Formats: structure tokens, C-alpha cells, sequence
């Protein structure tokens, strides 16, 4: 059938561009986790802690103040991303529900 | 007939499948109780370290194939460990000690639950072995009979 | 037509025994490259070291889970390495290098002996889907016929 | 055998993938490196990773060997950009004179 | 269920006969190594294997902690020793109590 | 087969003996190549050079003298461990040509 066999291969794509969505929103999920346990840890610390943070190949000795900063901004810009791929799923899931109504009105 | 080989046959299908979700179960329980050994390891290090009375320790560092380096551990009360999220803190020995035998609780809990899991899942496979064996038994008699 | 049977199932069947044989080539060819690749990384870290201005360097040495220590490097300009069977020598950071690139180059070889084995392996394998592929064409010609 | 050289132009494109991905990340890793280390203090207390030694370095020598790194990695990700549209080109070759004969 | 008894005392005897190779070869060992660590002068150079770490030791030290090592795991040594012709015992009596019905 | 039955009982057991041998045999040899390449590795060293022995968990350091005399001794005593090897397996060996003749014979 050519008009549903078209309707199909679209669906095809929405499926399966879910599937990329839900994958990065676990993985946004555990870096908030791992984000948060991170900072509620920092937070019993002196301010005179020596914490040493590392940046990408490197580890640079930083403080208790910048780390926190540094680590209420990634939670956020991460909840954020999350947020975005939420409504990144909500408009793909309901294009989705219009792609099924509308072949099996044909 | 054909339909009761048909749930004969659906009890030994479901066992290959609910013996293969528990086989997944034993690939990552095998990965815990080796994560919270090393956790152990660090932490067992790090009480003898305390016990080590020198000043200032000379070690080997080994730096890979059968080869070290000679050094000096030059602040033995204190230690960097890992907050996680790409950051570490300095703490003395003994926060160190404690922070580590918190984290070795979160693997003690998530071997529990993996642990359990494997358990309900080992008593899904005795109740269809169980289920199916007697469906094979009472398969084994509509079909004997005392012969003349 | 048995008989002609059995000698499409042998060749079909050394595939399967030929290409086992050369699952366990495949799996020493990962283990050499890797361990090479180790030697090549403390080789690496050797050869930087010797750049490394600082007199006595400090750094921070790995104990475990997330875990360092605060040490120096105090002989930054030698090295013990293993010279095999319970022993390991103290060498200059050249010496050392030069001993590791001698180990290396055991590893290059190996690798070949092993690559070497592994070609003739997909040698036998492919002239072995060759006369059987050839057993099955010269089958279904026996058997087919213009019709009428 | 035109499908000899198919299946080899095919395992050649993916290892290119497969190294392109590597280096865009290691680099992209790097530039973060470089971005947030030039916001440094002159006297900030790094840790240089050489290979299996995590050693002390310092804020110029830490933001000079960046530098290269993020150079010549940058080359290399052009190289595997060209060898890859070019390995393609002999993909569609194939699949065009293999599927029109 | 007498075999769900007999399954289990056979995994038991397993474990500990695995237990009592760990053991018996890493007490063989100590004590080669006590062996031949008494035989050397006071001064000597030693690196002791701290979990993670290998820092200089003491002659003195080394064959302290050498000793103790012995003697504790000797003691285990003895445990599943007993514990192993315990278990066999207990396999050996339902290996006969199952077998005689 | 009463009589054959039992040949063939004590034959499983020999050529099974001659498995331990061998594997033994084989550990032996590798130990040697080992040993002898560690050697000829000391030889090359100065009198002076600091050289380090691994004793079971501990790490002492010893000399090219010492070391060189405990590597000559562990090679000549793992030669010997494997000329006792030898005749372990010929012994067998012939014990087994002697039960496979005792049997056809049978």
C-alpha cells in the first residue's frame, strides 16, 4: 500500500528518533544523581577544604566556594537538559499518536 | 494433545527466558562484590597507613610493566579521595577511612538487592521446573496403561 | 547421492573446527596487542619523565577507588624494571627505555607469529567454502533439467 | 572480485568512524581543558597526567603542551574528515558499478 | 528433600576445599618468605606490599608481621581442615542414607 | 570382561598420571626459559648495580652477586626437576605400552 507503506517509514523514524531521546535522558538522569550526591558532599566541608577537581586530562587543586558554584550550575544547566528532552519526547510521542490515527484511517 | 505440548512447551520456553534475565543478574553481582573488594583494598591501605609509624614513607610507585619508580609519601594524614562528578576532596586519614566505609554500605546495599532479585528469579525457574515436570508426569500416564 | 552428502558435511563441517581454532588465535592476538600497548604507555610515561624539568616532581600516587596520595618522585632519573623470574633491575631512565623497546619488540613479533597463524586459518577457511560451495553447485545441476 | 574491494572499503570507513569519533571527543575534551585552565591564577596547582604518573606541573607549561595537543589533534581530524568522504566515494563507486552490473 | 541437603554439603565442601588451596599456598609462601627474610642482616632494604601501596619496611618489622601471618593462617589452616572431613562426613552420610533407600 | 575390565581400570589411571606429568612438565620448562633469560639479563650489569628480588609478598633488595648465584642454582634445580620429570613420565610411559600389550594379549 503506497499511501501507508509512506506512513510507515515516517513512523519508522519517529520510533526510532525516541529511542536517541530516551537513551540521553537516562544518561542526563544519572549525571544529575551523580551531580547532586557530588555537591551534598562538598557542602560538609570547612571552608579551607582542599578539594582538587579535574579537567579532562588534567586535576587542578580548586576550592570548596568555586566547587559549589561549579556544581549548583551543572545540576541546574543539567535539570534544564532535562527538561528539554522531555518536551523533546512529549512532541515526538504525540507526533507519533497523529502518524497511528492517521494510518489507520486509511 | 497437540494443545498440551503446547503449555508443556510454554513453561520450558519461559524458563530459558527467565533463567536468561537471570543471567544478567549474575554479570552485575559479580561486578559489585569486585568494586566494593577494591573499595576494601583502598581502605584497607589506608589503615595500615596509619599504623606505618615513619615520618615521611619511601615506596615504589609502579608505573606499569614490572616497573616503579622511587618516591616519597609526603603527607601520610591525609588523603584525596573521590566526591565523584569530577571532583575529590583532601581529607585526614580517618575521614578518608569513614567517607570510604560509607561508600562500601552502597555496595553492600546494592549487592543485597541484585543478590535478592536472583533469588525471587531462582524461585521462578524451581516453580515452572515444578509446574512443568508435573504437566510431563501426569502427560506420561494418560498414556500408560497395564497391559491384557 | 549419501555418499556425495557426506562429503559436502565434512567440509562444512572442518568450517566449523578450523574457525574454532581460530577463535582462540584471535583471543591471543587481544592479549599480546594489549599488553604491548601497556609497555608502549610505560615506555610513554619514561620517556616524559625525562622532560619533566622539576627536580624532585611531585605527584599524586593511586591507591584505589577515586583515592591519591600526596608524594615526590626522588630518583626521577632511574627506574626499576623487571627483568623477569622474581627480579627487577634499577636502571637510568635511558637504560630502562631501551630494555622496555627490547621487551616491545618481543611483543611485535609475537604479534605476528600470531597474525601469521590467523591468516592461514582464513586461508583454510576460505578454500574449504570454496570446494564445498563448489560440492553444492555440481548438486543442484545433477539434479535440475530443462523441462518438457 | 569487485566485492573483495567493497568489503574492504567498507571496514576501512568504519575504522575511520570509529577513530573520527575518538578524536573529535578527545578533542573537543581538550578545548574544554584549555578554555577553563586559561582562567587561571599563575601560581594554580595542576597535576599533569603522563601516562601512568599523575605529576605536578605548572599553569604555562599546562596551557603550552594543551596547545599542541589541541593543534595536532585538529589535524588529525581533518585527515580522517578527507579519508572518510574519500573512502565514501569508493563506497558509492562500488555499489554503483556492482548494482548497474 | 534429603538431596536438597546433599546438593548443598557438596557446594559447601567446594568453597572450602578452594579456601584451603588460597591458604595452604599463601602459607607455604609466607613462610618461604620468613624463610629466607630471617636470613638477612638488620640494615637491609625491604618494601613492604600495603594493599595499594609498597612502602620500605624494617628487617625487624617485616618478620614481625611475617610471623603473624604464619601463625593466623595456620590457624584457618586447621579450620577447614576440620571443616572438610566435617562436610564429608555429612556427605558421606547422606550419600549412604540415600543410597541404602 | 572380568579380567580386561580391570586392565582397562589401571590403564585410565596411567594415562591420566602421565597427564599430571606432562602439565607439571610444561610449567617446569616455562619456568626455566624464564629463569635463564632473567639471568642472562643480571649478567650484563655492573658488579654495583642495585638489582631488587620479590620474596613471596616482600620486595628486598639484593645484588647482581646474590642474585646471579640464586638464579644459577633456581635453573640447574628446575633442570634436574625436569630430567625427574622425564624419567616420571618414561616410567609411565613404558608401564602403559606393557598394560596395552597385557591386554591384547588378553
Amino acid at each position: 500500500p503506497p499511501q501507508v507503506q509512506a506512513m510507515l517509514g515516517q513512523l519508522d523514524t519517529y520510533q526510532q528518533q525516541l529511542q536517541l531521546v530516551i537513551q540521553q535522558k537516562q544518561k542526563v538522569q544519572a549525571d544529575l544523581n551523580e551531580a547532586k550526591k557530588a555537591l551534598e558532599e562538598i557542602e560538609t566541608l570547612p571552608d579551607d577544604a582542599q578539594i582538587y577537581k579535574t579537567v579532562g586530562t588534567l586535576i587542578v587543586k580548586t576550592t570548596k566556594e568555586k566547587a559549589v558554584q561549579e556544581l549548583k550550575e551543572k545540576i541546574e544547566t543539567l535539570e534544564v537538559r532535562l527538561n528539554a528532552l522531555n518536551r523533546q519526547e512529549q512532541k515526538i510521542n504525540e507526533k507519533v499518536k497523529e502518524l497511528t490515527q492517521k494510518i489507520q484511517a486509511a | 494433545m497437540a494443545q498440551n505440548n503446547k503449555e508443556l512447551e510454554k513453561l520450558a520456553y519461559e524458563y530459558q527466558v527467565l533463567q536468561a534475565q537471570a543471567q544478567i543478574l549474575a554479570q552485575n553481582l559479580e561486578l559489585l562484590n569486585l568494586a566494593k573488594a577494591e573499595v576494601q583494598t583502598v581502605r584497607e591501605t589506608l589503615e595500615n597507613l596509619k599504623k606505618i609509624e615513619e615520618e615521611k614513607p619511601e615506596i615504589l610507585v609502579p608505573i606499569g610493566a614490572g616497573s616503579f619508580l622511587k618516591g616519597v609519601i609526603v603527607d601520610k594524614n591525609n588523603a584525596i579521595v573521590s566526591v565523584g562528578s569530577g571532583y575529590a576532596v583532601e581529607r585526614s586519614i580517618d575521614e578518608a577511612i569513614s567517607f570510604l566505609e560509607k561508600r562500601l554500605k552502597e555496595y553492600d546495599e546494592a549487592i543485597k538487592k541484585t543478590q535478592g532479585a536472583l533469588a525471587e528469579l531462582e524461585k521462578r525457574i524451581g516453580e515452572v521446573a515444578r509446574k512443568a515436570q508435573e504437566v510431563q508426569q501426569k502427560q506420561s500416564m494418560t498414556s500408560f496403561k497395564v497391559k491384557k
